[PDB]
């Protein structure tokens, strides 16, 4: 597969970033990673219909083929890191595992 | 792991899985695909469907829910391959993986 | 009535022959299917399958088609030609109801 | 002349970005200008520039927008009142004037994202 997403981002005053994260049938499932490594949120979605996350997460995603927005909240300075987005292609088979080399999220920067 | 069958026999593609969490095929969706992202045979949420099966496997495998393996019959001289079993967990969240093993195939002509 | 011939070691098409007429889906029905032993092959209960009540000769070795209701039965073997009868009842709160059986004859060439 | 600062910076959310360029010394009393470039698509513009002694406080004549102090291979500086459209390749380029030989260094640049005000 093949997942590319936006080369820099910049989150804004508030804590607000969103990037574009996009893979190359049907319910697909965005887990958003970390640069050690760990997992920031992850869901599960049709093929487009608004994300979920949980409820008390820190993520708000849509899509619509190809791509999904993410938006990552109430981040801070020491968040910024290169937030790697994967993509995995659930159910109907085949399979397929695709990786971003993530979008670098620069909040070091509170009000 | 590496399975050896002979041409026009049958060949047993394991899912080697071994059920930790003691869960049934309903809340669960079991496939398995080749060397190209094709597909075998799907067994979804309890049932088997063919929806996305692919020609040269549909009608030669089936299931073994009790060894969790996968018998694909009448052996071919293309089937010498790579084939990998997986297992996601449907849950409310949503589908997440649990389980994937390969499996080499060498057809004995 | 309605015989099929399969070959040794090949796979045979048990039809149910069923015509589904008031439409039901697969998971208020039960289907299931048995030899001349009254052994069981494979079932199809509410909707997903249950291999509870399963003989060992025919586990691993068959497959349902919810498409033509049919279910392919595997790797023949020299004992299998007989007589086979599909059945269909209707899970009903009620109770189930018995709303099919057909039944299909198997010589296994050799 | 190496001349090499901080990969990439972000000024805090009144404008104050503050970056570390340190350069290869010179080995007798002497004289170095700092000068503070900046890159746009790519057009290239004098940000800020100073002349200072081996040790001291950088004194901003220019009245710029630049406030940095030194101490051997490297002057700390501190660019002022950024927005949004500032971010860019600050450029810090090293010259070392008198007492001669000359010596031109240049940075690859760091990286000042400021694209976000209050």
């Amino acid at each position: 597969m093949h997942v590319a997403q936006p080369a820099v981002v910049l989150a804004s005053s508030r804590g607000i970033a969103s990037f574009v994260c996009e893979y190359a049938a049907t319910e697909v499932r965005v887990t958003v990673l970390r640069q050690q490594v760990t997992e920031v949120c992850a869901a599960t979605y049709m093929m487009g219909n608004e994300l979920t996350f949980l409820d008390d997460s820190i993520c708000t995603g849509t899509s619509s083929g190809n791509q999904v927005n993410l938006t990552i909240q109430g981040l801070r300075a020491m968040d910024t890191g290169l937030y790697i987005c994967k993509v995995e292609l659930m159910y109907p088979p085949p399979y397929y595992l695709g990786i971003g080399n993530g979008t670098q999220i620069y909040v070091i920067d509170p009000e | 792991l590496k399975i050896q069958a002979y041409f026009n026999e049958t060949a047993d593609l394991p899912c080697q899985f071994a059920n930790s969490q003691n869960q049934s095929l309903s809340e669960l969706v079991v496939f398995w695909q080749d060397q190209e992202n094709l597909v075998l045979n799907e067994v979804y949420l309890g049932k088997e469907k063919f929806d996305s099966v692919h020609s040269k496997y549909m009608g030669r495998t089936s299931f073994d829910s009790d060894s969790w393996t996968l018998r694909l019959h009448n052996l071919q001289i293309k089937d010498k391959g790579l084939y990998q079993c997986i297992i996601h967990h449907k849950k409310p969240t949503g589908m997440i993986r649990i389980h994937q093993m390969n499996s080499e195939l060498s057809v004995l002509a």
